[PDB]
């Protein structure tokens, strides 16, 4: 199998990457200087059907920088921060842990966006299944 | 039996760049002593989902005249190549720094605890030549959560390289970069990154780009991932007075865990990328003898008085005083570093042609004896409890 060209990044850059992409294939993004990177940096190239390749998540988008935004603590019931601290300023990230009865749902990461909402997905959910 | 205590607090606050660095920067370093040795352990002092695990690491016998980076000798409580996770650097001025890295656990754990790791406080044990044990104690404000995993190479593409480089002494990286831009003196923003060996530190300007560039060197600070140095971080954009553009960066701490031929990768824009290989100096930066001050004392006949006073910060009410005192260059450790006084002592047996004692004011009056016709130098250091370390180089010489 192999991936296509990873997603595109306006106002960023991606790592080199050899034609065709083989599966397990990671790449990185990045953003250009002044902007702030929003999501996950890592794409991964994974198979699900042994056929063909894609990239286990999509890419992350990059914010102008924002000197004054500012996030609020995120907290998430049954789960703890292992990454972050306060204050918590735009494209600073939070990592988060569910304590051991829980079961964690959602990205355990979170960014610190322009518009003071930590994002781009919801905070992550720690629930006993 | 710790004899004197070292307290330190550290935080980390941006992301983990694949190693934790500790300073360490108050155990003595002796001046003019190519024999002097120091016996140091390590522990490391770990929570594991609410159970406590310690790592105790045997660094050995220091050799700072001939040997500036040093892997521990053995390890007890902790996982197979646990001995190649840690790394104990001299620095220079009397300094060192325990590196550990953050990605590859150092300790055995269970299927589910792999996530549970954190670690508390690490305790670095100093022995010197005179047999005073030292400690120091560096506790995490929050207890920093160990997330192993294993980094994948990355290589930045559209990076012009440059014959030039960045060499890092000391944990310190230092280099100067031309660049050019359209603009000119305009606006400056620079970011870098150093990627070697599953090592990812990331350094940015702090304050943000630089809005008006001035003629002449435009100073700015940058802070890099991982635990901060107390030497600040900094970089120089160096403008003509299009027009010429020269940067100097020095971030630091900047570990050799990321091996030689590491690559730095500056993005600037006024992105453009230059890119140069990182290479560590072997060789020792500077001295590491702790800091001294020179006295010069005159004499006439054979004895020779010098007053030691109380130290910075040394309270009139300390519970523990240590003067120690050896001829420059000593050849044996076995009989020339004899000469210790505490609050409680005389001149120790084998400390011969110098007497010492502590007034009522606790100044230490040390009287030398059988001096030749030729200068010689006596080194004297002072500590107490919560103060610093004071190191006295006296040179006594005939009165001309
Ligand atoms: C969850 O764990 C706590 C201890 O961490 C324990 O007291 C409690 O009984 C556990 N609950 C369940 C449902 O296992
Ligand atoms: C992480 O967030 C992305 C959206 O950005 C989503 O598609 C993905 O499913 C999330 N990961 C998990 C494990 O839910
Ligand atoms: C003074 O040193 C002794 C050992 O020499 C040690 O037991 C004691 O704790 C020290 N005092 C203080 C205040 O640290
Ligand atoms: C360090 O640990 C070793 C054990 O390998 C021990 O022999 C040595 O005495 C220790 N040094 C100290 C406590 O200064
Ligand atoms: C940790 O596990 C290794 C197995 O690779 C073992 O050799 C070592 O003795 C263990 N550590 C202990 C028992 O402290
Ligand atoms: C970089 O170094 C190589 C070494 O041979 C040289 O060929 C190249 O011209 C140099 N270019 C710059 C911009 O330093
Ligand atoms: C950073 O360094 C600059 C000089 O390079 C200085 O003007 C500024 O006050 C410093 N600020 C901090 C927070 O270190
Ligand atoms: C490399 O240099 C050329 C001209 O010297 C420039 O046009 C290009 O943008 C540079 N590349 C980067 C990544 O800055
Ligand atoms: C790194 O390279 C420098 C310069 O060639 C050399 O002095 C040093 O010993 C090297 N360190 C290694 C290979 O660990
Ligand atoms: C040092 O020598 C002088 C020589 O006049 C003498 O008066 C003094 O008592 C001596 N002090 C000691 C401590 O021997
Ligand atoms: C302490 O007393 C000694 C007398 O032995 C005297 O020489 C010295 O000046 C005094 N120092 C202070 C700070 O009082
Ligand atoms: C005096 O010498 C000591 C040596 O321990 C040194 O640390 C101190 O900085 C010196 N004094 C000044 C004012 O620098």
């Amino acid at each position: 199998i192999s991936c296509g060209s990873p997603p595109p990044i306006l106002n960023g850059r991606i790592s080199y990457y050899s034609t065709p992409i083989a599966v397990g294939t990671v790449i990185r993004y990045s953003c250009s200087g002044t902007f702030r990177l929003i999501g996950e940096k890592s794409l991964l190239c994974i198979t699900k059907d042994k056929v063909d390749g894609t990239w286990d998540k999509p890419a992350p988008k990059c914010e102008y920088f924002n000197k004054y935004s500012s996030c609020p603590e995120p907290i998430v019931p049954g789960g703890y921060k292992i990454r972050g601290s306060t204050p918590y300023r735009h494209g600073d990230s939070v990592t988060f842990a569910c304590k051991t009865n829980f079961s964690m749902n959602g990205n355990k990461s979170v960014w610190c966006q322009a518009n003071n909402m930590w994002g781009p997905t919801r905070l992550p959910t720690c629930v006993s299944v | 039996v710790c004899q004197y205590t070292i307290q330190s607090l550290i935080h980390l606050t941006g992301e983990d760049p694949g190693f934790f660095n500790v300073e360490i920067p108050e155990f003595p370093f002796y001046p003019t002593c190519n024999v002097c040795t120091a016996d140091v352990n390590v522990t490391i002092n770990f929570d594991v989902g609410g159970k406590k695990h310690q790592l105790d690491l045997d660094f050995g016998q220091l050799t700072p005249h001939t040997k500036a980076v040093y892997q521990p000798r053995g390890a007890f409580g902790g996982s197979e190549n646990a001995t190649n996770l840690f790394l104990l650097e001299l620095l220079g001025a009397g300094e060192l720094a325990l590196t550990m890295r953050s990605k590859k656990l150092p300790i055995n754990v269970t299927t589910g605890e792999e996530q549970q790791v954190s670690l508390e406080s690490v305790d670095v044990y100093f022995q010197d030549v005179f047999g005073t044990m030292w400690c120091h104690h560096a506790e995490m404000q929050n207890p920093v959560y160990l997330i192993p995993e294993t980094v994948p190479y990355i290589k930045w593409d559209n990076c012009n390289s440059t014959n030039i480089t960045a060499v890092v002494r000391a944990q310190g990286l230092d280099v100067t970069l031309p660049l050019s831009l359209p603009t000119s003196a305009s606006n400056f923003s620079v970011k870098t990154e150093m990627l070697g060996n599953e090592i990812d530190i990331e350094c940015i300007m702090e304050d943000g780009e630089i809005s008006q560039v001035l003629p002449g060197d435009n100073k700015f600070n940058i802070t890099c991932s991982g635990y901060e140095s107390h030497v600040p971080s900094g970089g120089i954009l160096t403008s003509t007075s299009g027009y010429a553009y020269s940067l100097r960066l020095t971030p630091r701490p900047v570990s050799r865990f990321l091996g030689n031929n590491s690559i730095l990768y500056v993005f600037y824009s006024g992105d453009y990328c230059i890119q140069s290989n990182i290479v560590f100096s072997d060789e020792i930066p500077a001295s590491q003898d702790m800091p001294t001050n020179t006295t010069d004392i005159t004499y006439v006949g054979d004895n020779a008085t010098y007053s030691v006073p109380m130290v910075t910060s040394e309270d009139a009410n300390s519970p523990n005083v240590t003067v120690t005192a050896f001829w420059a260059w000593p050849n044996n450790t076995e009989t020339d570093f004899k000469c210790k006084w505490t609050l409680t002592s005389g001149t120790p047996s084998g400390c011969e042609n110098i007497s010492g004692a502590f007034a009522s004011n606790r100044t230490f009056d040390i009287t030398v004896s059988g001096l030749g016709t030729a200068p010689k130098t006596l080194i004297i250091t002072r500590t107490a409890t919560n103060a610093t370390t004071t190191t006295h180089k006296v040179i006594f010489s005939k009165a001309p």
